[PDB]
DNA sequence: GGTCAGATGATGGGGATGGGGGGTTGGAGGAATGGATGAC
């Protein structure tokens, strides 16, 4: 996360930290949706371009986390991964069109204070809360700056990180990049004469872009930190899985076996 | 699997707390 | 006269784990080389 601020202890429960087991590396973020079920970008799983096809025991889940790689000892639980669903129309040879991914956990998690799942939207809540201007919210362990280009300042944060972001209207989406955009992605972030920054970085994708409803008060999960070009580049805007336009899929793995 | 008090954050709604910068999302949803 | 190889050496030293001494959680035990020293 560029130009975030650090989480509040508890303040995304379902934020969760996918590892590699050997070696120990941070590779991606996630959304705990279930006790049993986790949400993340099929890119951190699934990207031949950069020789990158992961299997469930290559990696570990993370879960309940505030500092960045130490184990926190009485909060954290780390689950192990039982399948691996990847979207079948996941479109990794052009623009990452579909970038989901669930993840069945082998145990379902003890909720506590720090692990607690997100919603997933409706129709009603999305065509609701999906506006051109209105904030979602952020979070992950990824860089704090481009660290691929010579710069100064720390390279990853030790604390979860936190950014609120608008959306933006489709039309400015089009034509701030060169990339093919799709109905099941949005952008978001600030506009640059908005006078405010803010991104999601390389390790943030499979972070939850999360909205709390005025209505009922909960937090729902609308966006999956997907790609961007840059982080926290002048007309340059963060893009992210459209999780609603793909509960139907979503649904349909979650609920074909009776737990 | 527990989806039915989705949402709802221990230590935030279940408490009716906020957080410091929660608001700044509801003001967002004015227009 | 300057290669070589165990070797003893404080010192800064967790642990699925940093800098500490509680935290979002106990209560203790502590990483991994460095450069002087006979044998030729
Ligand atoms: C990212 O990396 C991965 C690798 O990590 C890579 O994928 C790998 O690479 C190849 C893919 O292109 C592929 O290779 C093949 O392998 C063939 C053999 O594969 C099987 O081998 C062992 C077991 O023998 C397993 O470890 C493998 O996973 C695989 O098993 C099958 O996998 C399929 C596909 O995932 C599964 O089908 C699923 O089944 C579900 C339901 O399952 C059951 C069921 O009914 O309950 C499970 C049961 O156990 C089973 N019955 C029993 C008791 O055995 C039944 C049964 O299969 C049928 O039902 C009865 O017909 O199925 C659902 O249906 C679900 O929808 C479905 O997806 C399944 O678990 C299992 N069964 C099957 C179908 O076999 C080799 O044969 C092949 O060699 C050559 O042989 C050909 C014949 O001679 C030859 O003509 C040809 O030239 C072949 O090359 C080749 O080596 C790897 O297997 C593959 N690994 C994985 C994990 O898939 C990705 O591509 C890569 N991505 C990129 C792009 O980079
Ligand atoms: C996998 C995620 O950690 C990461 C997040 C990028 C988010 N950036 C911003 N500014 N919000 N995603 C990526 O790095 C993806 C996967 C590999 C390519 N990629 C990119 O975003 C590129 N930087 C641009 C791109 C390349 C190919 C296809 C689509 C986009
Ligand atoms: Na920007
Ligand atoms: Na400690």
């Amino acid at each position: 996360i560029v130009e975030g601020s650090d989480a509040e202890i508890g303040m995304s429960p379902w934020q969760v930290m996918l590892f590699r087991k050997s070696p120990q590396e941070l590779l991606c973020g996630a959304s705990l949706i279930s006790d049993r079920w986790v949400l993340t970008a099929a890119h951190c799983l699934l990207y031949p371009p950069w020789d990158k096809n992961f299997t469930e025991n290559d990696l570990l889940v993370r879960i309940g986390k505030h500092s960045r790689t130490r184990y926190e000892r009485n909060i954290e639980k780390i689950s192990m991964l039982e399948k691996i669903y990847i979207h079948p129309r996941y479109n990794w040879r052009e623009n990452l069109d579909r970038d989901i991914a669930l993840m069945k956990l082998k145990k379902p998690v003890a909720f506590s204070d720090y692990i607690h799942p997100v919603c997933l939207p409706d129709r009603e809540t999305a065509a609701s809360l999906l506006q051109a201007g209105y904030k979602g919210r952020v979070t992950g362990w990824g860089n704090l700056k481009e660290t691929w280009t010579a710069n100064v300042g720390k390279g990853q944060p030790s604390v979860l990180q936190v950014v609120n972001l608008p959306i933006v209207e489709r039309p400015v989406c089009k034509d701030s990049t060169r990339i093919r955009i799709t109905d099941n992605m949005f952008c978001a972030g600030y506009k640059p004469d908005e006078g405010k920054r803010g991104d999601a970085c390389e390790g943030d994708s499979g972070g939850p872009f999360v909205m709390k409803s005025p209505f009922n008060n909960r937090w729902y999960q609308m966006g999956i930190v997907s790609w961007g070009e840059g982080c926290d580049r002048d007309g340059k805007y963060g893009f992210y899985t459209h999780v609603f336009r793909l509960k139907k899929w979503i649904q349909k793995v979650i609920d074909q076996f009776g737990e | 699997s527990g989806e039915a008090d989705c949402g709802l954050r221990p230590l935030f709604e279940k408490k009716s707390l906020e957080d410091k910068t929660e608001r700044e999302l509801l003001e967002s949803y004015i227009d």
